[PDB]
RNA sequence: UUCAAAUGAGAACUUUGAAGACUGAAGUGGGGAAAGGUUCCACGUCAACAGCAGUUGGACGUGGGUUAGUCGAUCCUAAGAGAUGGGGAAGCUCCGUUUCAAAGGCCUGAUUUUAUGCAGGCCACCAUCGAAAGGGAAUCCGGUUAAGAUUCCGGAACCUGGAUAUGGAUUCUUCACGGUAACGUAACUGAAUGUGGAGACGUCGGCGCGAGCCCUGGGAGGAGUUAUCUUUUCUUCUUAACAGCUUAUCACCCCGGAAUUGGUUUAUCCGGAGAUGGGGUCUUAUGGCUGGAAGAGGCCAGCACCUUUGCUGGCUCCGGUGCGCUUGUGACGGCCCGUGAAAAUCCACAGGAAGGAAUAGUUUUCAUGCCAGGUCGUACUGAUAACCGCAGCAGGUCUCCAAGGUGAACAGCCUCUAGUUGAUAGAAUAAUGUAGAUAAGGGAAGUCGGCAAAAUAGAUCCGUAACUUCGGGAUAAGGAUUGGCUCUAAGGGUCGGGUACGAUCAACUUAGAACUGGUACGGACAAGGGGAAUCUGACUGUCUAAUUAAAACAUAGCAUUGCGAUGGUCAGAAAGUGAUGUUGACGCAAU
RNA sequence: AUGGUGAACUAUGCCUGAAUAGGGUGAAGCCAGAGGAAACUCUGGUGGAGGCUCGUAGCGGUUCUGACGUGCAAAUCGAUC
């Protein structure tokens, strides 16, 4: 790596976009059961496989 | 000082050895300086006419 | 029971030929016009080796007829060739070493090597270090010519079908103890993975119909049916007689 | 990059109508042993390559520099 | 001087092999590694690369030949034979 | 003792990925990059190494002149003149033999 | 590991400073390939995680950050994969990649109806994919960021593609001159077609040259030590790509003619096929001078600056040395039943199509000048915490650079640069342990068995048996010597001969003698126990990855067997299918 | 049993690349000298061969039947090889 294709490059720009906790205002809606993002995916406990 | 030291003739005996004297020097080096410097010996006197080329030759092929 | 290693060899992914660094096929000149009514000149360019192959190759060049250009051939080179030698190729021809005769053209007694089985094929026979074909005769009548082959064999081939003059080099190559285990490998590394051989008596019976045994044995007859099939072939197959040959063979 | 030795040519590359700077640089050198003399060194910049002309004269080198042309852009160091 | 008594350039595989082969071994590579004579130029410059290839450092000339030797008697034989031949149809 | 690395992204001793350690007007070592060394032009026939021609890699004698890449001969930067002088003689004398084996063949069939 | 201070609610662990230590240039250094993917950098911050702690963090949260005509991909082809045409197969699909195919384009004219047809001539091959290590157009310096840089800034260059004009060269001997020649010149027409070269290639050995490093002298500066000694110890004194001029072995030319055979390499090859020699031509790796370029960078001094952050002056010089180290390169030598890739791409030559002279036409391979150079990648780690191993695991995981001393040495031991000082700590010193050691006298009595450990150990000199395939055995066995100091001897280079030797310069190696020491000296480190014999396998080699490294396997050698292509052995569901086979009895296959 | 997925470990072949201190022995070839009636032999040097050797990096994995054996580790650590 370093030397990537683009295809690789897209999906990582994803996964740092999906690799933040909530917004807040989404606690305090109406009909909500999302408490926290479950979906978090850090560097050392989980690859992702490209 | 050590290395002039060395240079005077100090630590060179027998107990500061302990590699072979191929090894600190090799005699295909030895034979080398010595055969380089007969042949332009010879060279340089038969250039200067102190020497025929017969001689010349003759002292070659013995060296 | 598993299939083994003879077997697998014509699946042959492993086995194939290593043919990187051979110059090409050894091909004598297609049969045409020239060739088949007088004689086309050629010039030995270049006497060079072949991978795999301790006979010496020539690089021929030759004139297309019909087209302004030089076309290249490649031939095994007969003992004595050399470069800047003039190749002189057709019916005729001289007789003189390196040169392509019809057999029909040369006489009896004749050495000769790179001989077509039929012609057209551009060389079959004798063309390994060191070997030649003998004309012992003529049958004008159906245009035949009966030989004698590097095996003892006798055969009858076409009148018409060609063959270069003189025994092809390399020869003595067998004489020589390769001597070392590393030396056949070299050998072999550069023509096929035959090399090297494991015994079947010292492998498992899976493996080898040879194999098994608290001793190392086979237990039954090396000598094998030719009406064997694949898988029961690994002995001496067809074996008319074993044992060392002593006395004249050739019998005839 | 280039270095040129006549001052004709050098007045033609002034006058070459695609060089608009130039520049003059003085230096200071000494004569093969004794004496600390005045270098100076004319550069102009074409397009391709910077020719530059070494005078060892300042008498020379003041001559040259009132016959530069005036639409130059000279810089003096 | 003289260094080995009997088994010369086969020295280099030392105790190995066997006095047989080392002995077949030195008869060929000795022929092998020869310098022999052109019959081109006359001169002593034909040395082998590449079994069946023999070279003249000087001249530049390449010859089909044996593995270990330059001519083999077996071409020897041919050559004289085929010049029989030629003769006994043009002469 | 300054210490140096590749300038590029190879990191293996590759025929083209050569390093000559250079000082700079920094003071520093560096490395920098050769390209191959080029070979020169031979001759079709002897082989050898031909002269008057510079040694450059082939896209590069596009860039340069042409009295860099031949010589004022017939054959120029493609043959010695060594050969050149066989092949010349050897045209003349062949092309004088063809005439001597014309008549010889005329006197000799024109007996009868 | 320790001390102090700061920070903080709180400090064995954070930061800074002061010490003490390590890794010790086959590194705990600096870079990268794969892989990871933001772990990079900053700010804030400690609930969890970091198997103690935590104010710290590869954690948590919020943001920033990767700039290319020249680096690479991209393109080539390698082994190989894989369409088409055709053929098989109930079919999913298989074969096969130049084939039982009517498998296309390069130019020209025609010209101002011709759009691109038509009068012609040219060619034969026939997909595509396949290598961030193979091939390959072209870039360097200095500076700059919290974090990017051969990418940005500044400066200085080059390649390709395309437009183009001026100068120059050239012509009425219309497509140049000179040279005996090798060849040279800033240019100095040239299609189809063909030929050739470059691309483009093993490995080892030694010799030679170069670069950088190492070592070193003088001098200009700075720092350190200075009870005493030390013209002293450390440190800076640099110079890119590119351009021009010049410079080399090998090779070649001319003259000339060789035996009294000469020249000549460390290595013995060369010469009447034309030596030695005298004079020249060439390649321009490489080096020198100049430009670039000293206005840069580096080291200093002085002056200042509640700040921005500077200003002003100087120096940046001249050498040497070598079986040195690393690396490149050249010419050679040795080795092979091994002779050590292709293609894209570029050039040259041959040829003589066509066109062309002065009242201006040709040259866009000479010089200068004009425009443009896309897409993607680019941060960071690269490993005992950024990869894989369930993990911040003593494991595994491709490569580059590479200092001084000792010493044969990239060994071990110590040190400079650089980087770490991390691995839960404190207090005590019971048994038993793990790891390291020492032991009187004996000495293998121990044990299945000398298992383990000890002993030997480098180098110089001496001396060396049986047996033997004559090559070995063999460091056989077995003995002596080795420090420091002061001396001695020997071993060389460059210049000089008014047609026997002097002046000057610089290395290490070897041998010996005195003297000296509580007889110590390969003083640490490093570093073979040996001998007589049997069984067994010839040897080197290979294997049961994780209980078996062997006497097993392999091997060279020996022998047998089949096969002359309508073929032998083998494959495939089939096939206009296939491996051996780019083969042919000195071969292939099977034992 | 039907149908599928795997050569990232490992086995083997191919293609393309890379890596591999310092020492010992001292083979062919060559030079000189000595001897011989000749055939040819001896001595001293040079040279630098080898699936040679001591021994690093490295590649393996002998023995301690050592450590560990609810491990650092589902095969490691150390010395000896
Ligand atoms: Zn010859
Ligand atoms: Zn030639």
């Amino acid at each position: 790596a370093a030397q990537k294709s683009f295809r690789i490059k897209q999906k990582m720009a994803k996964a740092k976009k999906q690799n933040r906790p909530l917004p807040q205002w989404i606690r305090l809606r109406t009909n909500n059961t999302i408490r926290y993002n479950a979906k978090r995916r850090n560097w050392r406990r989980t690859k992702m496989n490209i | 000082a050590h290395a002039q030291s060395k240079r005077e003739g100090r630590h060179s005996g027998y107990g500061k050895r302990k590699g072979t004297r191929e090894a600190r020097l090799p005699s295909q080096v030895v034979w080398i300086r010595r055969l380089r410097v007969l042949r332009r010996l010879l060279a340089k006197y038969r250039d200067a006419g102190k020497i025929d080329k017969h001689l010349y030759h003759v002292l070659y092929k013995e060296s | 029971g598993r299939v083994i290693r003879n077997q697998r060899k014509g699946a042959g992914s492993i086995f194939t030929s290593h043919t990187r660094l051979r110059q090409g096929a050894a091909k004598l000149r297609t049969l045409d016009y020239a060739e088949r009514h007088g004689y086309i000149r050629g010039i030995v360019k270049q006497i060079v080796h072949d991978s795999g192959r301790g006979a010496p190759l020539a690089k021929v060049v030759f004139r297309d007829p019909y087209k302004y250009r030089l076309r290249e051939e490649i031939f095994i080179a007969n003992e004595g060739v050399h470069t800047g030698q003039f190749i002189y190729a057709g019916k005729k021809a001289s007789l003189n070493v390196g040169n392509v005769l019809p057999l029909g053209s040369v006489p009896e007694g004749t050495i000769v090597s790179n001989v077509e089985e039929k012609p057209g094929d551009r060389g079959a026979l004798a063309r390994a270090s060191g070997n030649y074909v003998i004309i012992i005769g003529h049958n004008p009548d159906e245009n035949k010519t009966r030989v004698r082959l590097p095996s003892g064999a006798k055969k009858v081939i076409s009148s018409d079908a060609r063959g270069v003059i003189g025994v092809i080099a390399g020869g003595g190559r067998v004489d020589k103890p390769l001597l070392k285990a590393g030396r056949a490998f070299h050998k072999y590394r550069l023509k096929r993975n035959s090399w090297p051989k494991t015994r079947g008596v010292a492998m498992n019976p899976v493996d080898h119909p040879h194999g098994g045994g608290n001793h190392q044995h086979i237990g039954k007859a090396s000598t094998i049916s030719r009406g064997a099939v694949s898988g029961q072939k690994a002995g001496l197959i067809a074996a008319r007689r074993t044992g060392l040959l002593r006395g004249s063979q050739k019998t005839q | 990059a280039r270095e040129i030795t006549d001052i004709k040519q050098f007045l033609e590359l002034t006058r070459r109508a695609d060089v608009k700077t130039a520049t003059v640089k003085i230096n200071k050198k000494l004569n093969k042993a004794g004496k600390p003399f005045r270098q100076t060194k004319f550069k102009v910049r074409g397009s391709s390559s910077l020719y530059t002309l070494v005078i060892n004269d300042a008498g020379k080198a003041k001559k040259l520099i009132q016959s530069l042309p005036p639409t130059l852009k000279v810089n003096r160091l | 001087a003289k260094r080995t008594k009997k088994v010369g350039i086969t020295g280099k595989y030392g105790v190995r092999y066997g006095s047989s082969l080392r002995r077949q071994v030195k008869k060929l590579e000795i022929q092998q590694h020869a310098r022999y004579d052109c019959s081109f130029c006359g001169k002593k410059t034909v040395k082998r690369g590449a079994a069946g290839i023999w070279t003249c450092s000087c001249c530049k000339k390449t010859v089909a030949g044996g593995a270990y030797t330059v001519s083999t008697a077996a071409a020897a034989t041919v050559r004289s034979t085929i010049r029989r031949l030629r003769e006994m149809v043009e002469a | 003792a300054q210490r140096v690395t590749f300038r590029r992204r190879n990191p293996y001793n590759t025929r083209s990925n050569k390093i000559k350690v250079v000082k700079t007007p920094g003071g520093i070592l560096r490395a920098q990059h050769v390209k191959k060394l080029a070979t020169r032009p031979k001759c079709g026939d002897c082989g050898s190494a031909l002269q008057g021609i510079s040694t450059l890699r082939p896209r590069q004698y596009a860039t340069v002149s042409k009295t860099h890449k031949t010589v004022s001969r017939a054959y120029g930067g493609s043959r010695c003149a060594n050969c050149v002088k066989e092949r010349i003689i050897r045209a003349f004398l062949i092309e004088e033999q063809k005439i001597v084996k014309k008549v010889v063949k005329e006197q000799t069939e024109a007996a009868k």
